[PDB]
C-alpha cells in the first residue's frame, strides 16, 4: 500500500538532523 | 498542479522555496559576503 | 603586481628597455659583460607583463623574465 | 468568529517575522 | 467570483506593508526607544 | 603645483573617467618650439601649443606612448617631456624620467634592483621549497 | 555656432558636449527628476520614484500575461507589479548593504547607507502604491 502523509512529515522532520549536522560540518570546515 | 501522492500539498510550498526563497536568500547572502570589506 | 627578474646572462644589448612600454626597466653599470651594464626593474609595480621584454631579450632562452602574480589595477591596464 | 480567530494571531505574526528578520542583519 | 478578487486584493495590500513596517520599526531607531532595550553602544 | 597652456584640443570620448578624480591621473608636460598637430591617444588629433604644454591621462601607458610619439615622430625632437602622477589628494609624485636621464642609456647613481646572480637554468626545484608561500624566482 | 564642444569646459575628460549632454532642456528636464531634484528627502525621492515605476509595471501582465484571457487578468498583473516591486525593493536594500558600509558622508544624502535605506523603503511604498491605484483604474467595478 501507499505511504501515509505523516511518513512523509516524519521523513522531513528526521531530515531535518542532517541538515543541521551538515551546516555544523561546513562551519568547521571554513575555519 | 495536483497528485494523488500522498501529502500533494508539500510540493506547492516546497518548490515555490527551492525555486524562488532559497536561490534568492542564498544569493543575497553569497553577494553580501564577497563584498565585505576589509578583513583579507 | 608582476615580477620581472634579470639573470646574470643578460649582455648590456638595451634592447629589453627600450622595449618596454611602461617605463619599469634601467640599464644600470655592472662587469660581468663587455657593455659593462646590466638590467635592473626598479618600478615593477607599473609592469603590466606585456612580454615585450622578454620578445626583445636576444639571449638563449631569456636573461630577463616576468612572471605574472596579483593582479591591481595598474598592472591589469584599466583606464576606468 | 473564525475571522477573528486566525486574524488575531496571524497580523501581529507577520509584523514579529519581519521584526526578526530585519534584527538577522541589524546586528554589528 | 469578485468576492475571490477581493479576497487577493485584501491580503496583498496588507501583508507586505506589515512585513516592511515591522522591518522599520525594528531597523530605525524605534525597537530601542519604546521597548527600553538598550543600543550596544551605552552598554558599560 | 604644476605649469599649464593646455593643448587646443575639441574634446573626445575616450578621456577620463571617474577613477581620474578617484584613484589617480598623470599628467605629462612638454615644451614645442612650434604650434603644431600632434596625434592624441585617446582617439583623434589635436594641436599643440607654441611653448609649454600639459596634458592630463588617465593611464600611464598614454603618457609614454605620447612620449614616444613625440621623441620619435617629429623633425626637431622633443627630449624634455615630464610625466607625473596626480593622485586625488593633490599629491603630485614625478614619475619620467626617474633621475631625468632616459633609462635606456646606463647612469651612475642606480641601484641594480630585481637581478638574480644566477642562471635562469639553476632556479630551485619547485618540490623542494614546498609550503613555503615563494615560487622558484622568489628565492 | 559649433554646438558640439568640450563637456563642461575641460576636454580632456571622457566626454563631448552635445546639444543632449548639456543642453538647457536637458539639465532643466534631469535637474528636475525625483532622484536629482534639490531640497528633497530620501524618504519622498523614493516615495516619488516608486509611485511611477510601479505604477507603469501594471501593464505587460494585464496584457499579455498568462492571464490576460480570463476575468483573473487585472489581478495577475497586479501580483506581478507587486511581485517585481518587492525584488526591487530587495535589490535596492542589498545595493545599500553593501555599497555605503565603510566611511559615511554627508555631501550627498542619497549616497549613505541611512539615506539609501530611506530611499529603499519609500520606494517600496510607492511601488506599493502606483501599482495599487494602477489597478485601481484599470480594473472595472470591484467597489
Ligand atoms: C539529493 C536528493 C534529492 C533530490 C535531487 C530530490 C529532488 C526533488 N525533490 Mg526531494 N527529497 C529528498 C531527496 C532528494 N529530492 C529526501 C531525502 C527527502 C526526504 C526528506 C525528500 C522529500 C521531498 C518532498 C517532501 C518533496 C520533494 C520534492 C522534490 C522535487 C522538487 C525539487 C526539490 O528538491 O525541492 C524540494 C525537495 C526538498 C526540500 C528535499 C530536501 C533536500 C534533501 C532532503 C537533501 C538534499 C541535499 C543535497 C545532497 C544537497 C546537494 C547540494 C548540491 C546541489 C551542491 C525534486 C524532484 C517535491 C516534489 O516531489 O515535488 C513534486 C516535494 O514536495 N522532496
Ligand atoms: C523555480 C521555479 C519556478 C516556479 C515555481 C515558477 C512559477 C510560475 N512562473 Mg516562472 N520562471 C522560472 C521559475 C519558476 N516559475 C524561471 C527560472 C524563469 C525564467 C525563464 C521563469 C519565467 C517565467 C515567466 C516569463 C512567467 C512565469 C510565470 C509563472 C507563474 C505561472 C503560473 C500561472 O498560472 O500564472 C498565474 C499565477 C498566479 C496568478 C499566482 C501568483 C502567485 C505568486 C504570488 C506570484 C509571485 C508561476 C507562479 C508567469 C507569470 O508571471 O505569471 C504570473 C510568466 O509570465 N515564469
Ligand atoms: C515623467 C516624469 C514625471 C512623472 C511620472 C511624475 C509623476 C508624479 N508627480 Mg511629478 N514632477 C516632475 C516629473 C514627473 N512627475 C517634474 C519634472 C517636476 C518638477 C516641476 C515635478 C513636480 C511635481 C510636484 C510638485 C508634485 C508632483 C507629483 C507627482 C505625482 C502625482 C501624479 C499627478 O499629479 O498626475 C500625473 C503627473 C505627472 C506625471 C507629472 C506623480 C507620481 C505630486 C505628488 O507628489 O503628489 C503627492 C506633486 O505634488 N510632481
Ligand atoms: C523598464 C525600464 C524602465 C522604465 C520604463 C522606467 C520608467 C521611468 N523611470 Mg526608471 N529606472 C529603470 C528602469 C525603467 N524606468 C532602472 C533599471 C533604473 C535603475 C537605474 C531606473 C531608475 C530611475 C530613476 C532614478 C528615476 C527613474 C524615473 C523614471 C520615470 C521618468 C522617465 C525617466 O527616467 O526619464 C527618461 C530616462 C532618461 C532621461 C535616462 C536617459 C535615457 C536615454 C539616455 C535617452 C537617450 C536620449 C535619446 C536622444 C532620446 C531619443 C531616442 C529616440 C526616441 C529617437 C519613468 C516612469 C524618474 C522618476 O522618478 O520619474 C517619476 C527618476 O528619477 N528611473
Ligand atoms: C509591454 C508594454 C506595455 C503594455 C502592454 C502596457 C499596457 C498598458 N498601459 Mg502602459 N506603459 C508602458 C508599457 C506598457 N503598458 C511603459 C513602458 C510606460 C512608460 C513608463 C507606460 C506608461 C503608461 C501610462 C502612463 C499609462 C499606461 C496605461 C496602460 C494600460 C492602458 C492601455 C493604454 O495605453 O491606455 C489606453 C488609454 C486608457 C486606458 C485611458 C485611461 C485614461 C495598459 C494595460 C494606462 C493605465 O494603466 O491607466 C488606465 C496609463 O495611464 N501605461
Ligand atoms: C524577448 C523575448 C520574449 C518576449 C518579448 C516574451 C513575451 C512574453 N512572454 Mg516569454 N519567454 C521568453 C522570451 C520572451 N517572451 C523566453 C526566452 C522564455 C524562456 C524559455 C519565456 C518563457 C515564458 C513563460 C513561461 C511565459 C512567458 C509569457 C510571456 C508573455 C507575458 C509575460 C511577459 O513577458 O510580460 C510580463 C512583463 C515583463 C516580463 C516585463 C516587461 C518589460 C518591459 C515591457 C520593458 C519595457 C522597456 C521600456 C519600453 C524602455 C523604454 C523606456 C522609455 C519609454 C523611457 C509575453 C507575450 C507568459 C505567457 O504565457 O504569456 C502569453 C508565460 O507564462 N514567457
Ligand atoms: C487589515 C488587515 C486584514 C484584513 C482587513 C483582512 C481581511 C480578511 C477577510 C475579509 C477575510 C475573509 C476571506 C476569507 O476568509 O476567505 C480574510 C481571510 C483570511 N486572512 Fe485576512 N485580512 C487582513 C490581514 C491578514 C494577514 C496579514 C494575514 C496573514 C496570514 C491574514 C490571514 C488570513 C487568512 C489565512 C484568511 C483565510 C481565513 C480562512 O480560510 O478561514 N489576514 N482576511
Ligand atoms: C528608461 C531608463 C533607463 C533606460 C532603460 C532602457 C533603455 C531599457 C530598459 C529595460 C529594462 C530595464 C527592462 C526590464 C525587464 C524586466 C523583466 C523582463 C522582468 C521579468 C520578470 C518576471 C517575468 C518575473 C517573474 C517572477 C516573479 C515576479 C517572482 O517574484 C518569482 C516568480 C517569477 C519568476 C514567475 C536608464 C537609463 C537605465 C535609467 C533611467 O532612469 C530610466
Ligand atoms: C518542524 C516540523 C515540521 C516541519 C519540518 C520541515 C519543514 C522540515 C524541513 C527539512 C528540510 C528542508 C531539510 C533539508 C535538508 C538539507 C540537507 C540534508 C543538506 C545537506 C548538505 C550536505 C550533506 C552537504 C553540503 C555541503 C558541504 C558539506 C560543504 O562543505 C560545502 C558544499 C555543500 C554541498 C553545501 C512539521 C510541521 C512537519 C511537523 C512538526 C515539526
Ligand atoms: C536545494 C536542493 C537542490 C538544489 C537546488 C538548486 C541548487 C537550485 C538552484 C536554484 C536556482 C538556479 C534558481 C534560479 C532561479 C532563477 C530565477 C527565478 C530567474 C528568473 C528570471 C526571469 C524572471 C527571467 C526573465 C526574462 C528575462 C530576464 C529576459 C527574457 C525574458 C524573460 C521574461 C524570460 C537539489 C536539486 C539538489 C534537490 C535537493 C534540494
Ligand atoms: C535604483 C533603482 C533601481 C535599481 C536597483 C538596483 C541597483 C539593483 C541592484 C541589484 C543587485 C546589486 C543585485 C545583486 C545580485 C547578486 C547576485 C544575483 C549574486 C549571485 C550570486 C551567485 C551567482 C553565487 C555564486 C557563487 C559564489 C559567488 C561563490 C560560491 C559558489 C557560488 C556559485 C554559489 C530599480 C531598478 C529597482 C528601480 C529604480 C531605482
Ligand atoms: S634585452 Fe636581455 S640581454 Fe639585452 S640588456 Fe635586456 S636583459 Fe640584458
Ligand atoms: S612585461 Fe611589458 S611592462 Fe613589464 S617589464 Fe616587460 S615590457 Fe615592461
Amino acid at each position: 500500500m501507499a505511504l501515509s502523509d505523516t511518513q512523509i512529515l516524519a521523513a522531513l522532520v528526521v531530515a531535518l538532523l542532517p541538515a543541521f549536522l551538515a551546516f555544523r560540518l561546513s562551519t568547521e570546515l571554513y575555519k | 498542479m495536483d497528485g494523488s501522492y500522498a501529502a500533494s500539498y508539500l510540493p506547492w510550498i516546497l518548490i515555490p522555496m527551492v525555486g524562488w526563497l532559497f536561490p534568492a536568500v542564498t544569493m543575497g547572502l553569497l553577494f553580501i559576503h564577497i563584498e565585505s570589506e576589509g578583513e583579507g | 603586481s608582476h615580477s620581472v627578474k634579470i639573470y646574470d646572462t643578460c649582455i648590456g644589448c638595451t634592447q629589453c628597455v627600450r622595449a618596454c612600454p611602461l617605463d619599469v626597466l634601467e640599464m644600470v653599470p655592472w662587469d660581468g659583460c663587455k657593455a659593462a651594464q646590466i638590467a635592473s626593474s626598479p618600478r615593477t609595480e607599473d609592469c603590466v607583463g606585456c612580454k615585450r621584454c622578454e620578445t626583445a631579450c636576444p639571449t638563449d632562452f631569456l636573461s630577463i623574465r616576468v612572471y605574472l602574480g596579483a593582479e591591481t589595477t595598474r598592472s591589469m591596464g584599466l583606464a576606468y | 468568529v473564525r475571522w477573528l480567530a486566525v486574524h488575531t494571531l496571524a497580523v501581529p505574526s507577520v509584523f514579529f517575522v519581519g521584526a526578526i528578520a530585519a534584527m538577522q542583519f541589524i546586528q554589528r | 467570483i469578485v468576492t475571490s478578487i477581493r479576497y487577493w486584493v485584501i491580503h496583498s495590500i496588507t501583508i507586505p506593508m506589515l512585513f516592511i513596517a515591522g522591518w522599520l520599526f525594528v531597523s530605525t531607531g524605534l525597537a530601542y526607544d519604546a521597548f527600553g532595550t538598550p543600543r550596544p553602544d551605552e552598554y558599560f | 603645483e604644476l605649469s599649464g597652456q593646455p593643448p587646443k584640443f575639441g574634446g573626445s570620448t575616450g578621456g577620463l573617467l571617474s577613477k581620474a578624480n578617484r584613484e589617480e591621473k598623470y599628467a605629462i608636460t612638454w615644451t614645442s618650439a612650434s604650434e603644431q598637430v600632434f596625434e592624441m591617444p585617446t582617439g583623434g588629433a589635436a594641436i599643440m601649443n607654441e611653448g609649454e604644454n600639459l596634458l592630463y591621462l588617465a593611464r600611464k601607458e598614454q603618457c609614454l606612448a605620447l612620449g614616444t610619439q613625440l621623441r620619435t615622430k617629429f623633425k626637431p625632437k622633443i627630449q624634455d617631456y615630464k610625466i607625473y602622477r596626480v593622485y586625488p589628494s593633490g599629491e603630485v609624485q614625478y614619475l619620467h624620467p626617474a633621475d631625468g636621464v632616459f633609462p635606456e642609456k646606463v647612469n651612475e647613481g642606480r641601484e641594480a634592483q630585481g637581478t638574480k646572480t644566477r642562471r635562469i637554468g639553476q632556479n630551485p626545484e619547485p618540490v623542494t621549497i614546498k609550503f613555503s608561500g615563494k615560487a622558484p624566482y622568489e628565492v | 555656432n559649433q554646438v558640439v564642444q568640450a563637456y563642461n569646459g575641460d576636454p580632456f575628460v571622457g566626454h563631448l558636449s552635445t546639444p543632449i549632454s548639456d543642453s538647457a532642456f536637458t539639465r532643466t528636464f534631469i535637474g528636475n527628476l525625483p532622484a536629482y531634484r534639490k531640497g528633497l528627502s530620501p524618504i519622498l525621492r523614493g516615495l516619488e520614484v516608486g509611485m511611477a515605476h510601479g505604477y507603469f509595471l501594471i501593464g505587460p501582465w494585464t496584457l499579455l500575461g498568462p492571464l490576460r484571457d480570463s476575468e483573473y487578468q487585472y489581478i495577475g498583473g497586479l501580483i506581478g507589479a507587486l511581485a517585481l516591486i518587492l525584488v526591487a525593493t530587495a535589490a535596492l536594500s542589498s545595493y545599500g548593504l553593501v555599497t555605503f558600509q565603510g566611511e559615511q558622508g554627508s555631501g550627498d544624502t542619497l549616497q549613505t547607507a541611512d539615506g539609501w535605506s530611506q530611499f529603499a523603503a519609500g520606494f517600496f511604498v510607492g511601488g506599493m502604491g502606483g501599482a495599487f491605484v494602477a489597478y485601481f483604474l484599470l480594473e472595472n467595478l470591484s467597489v
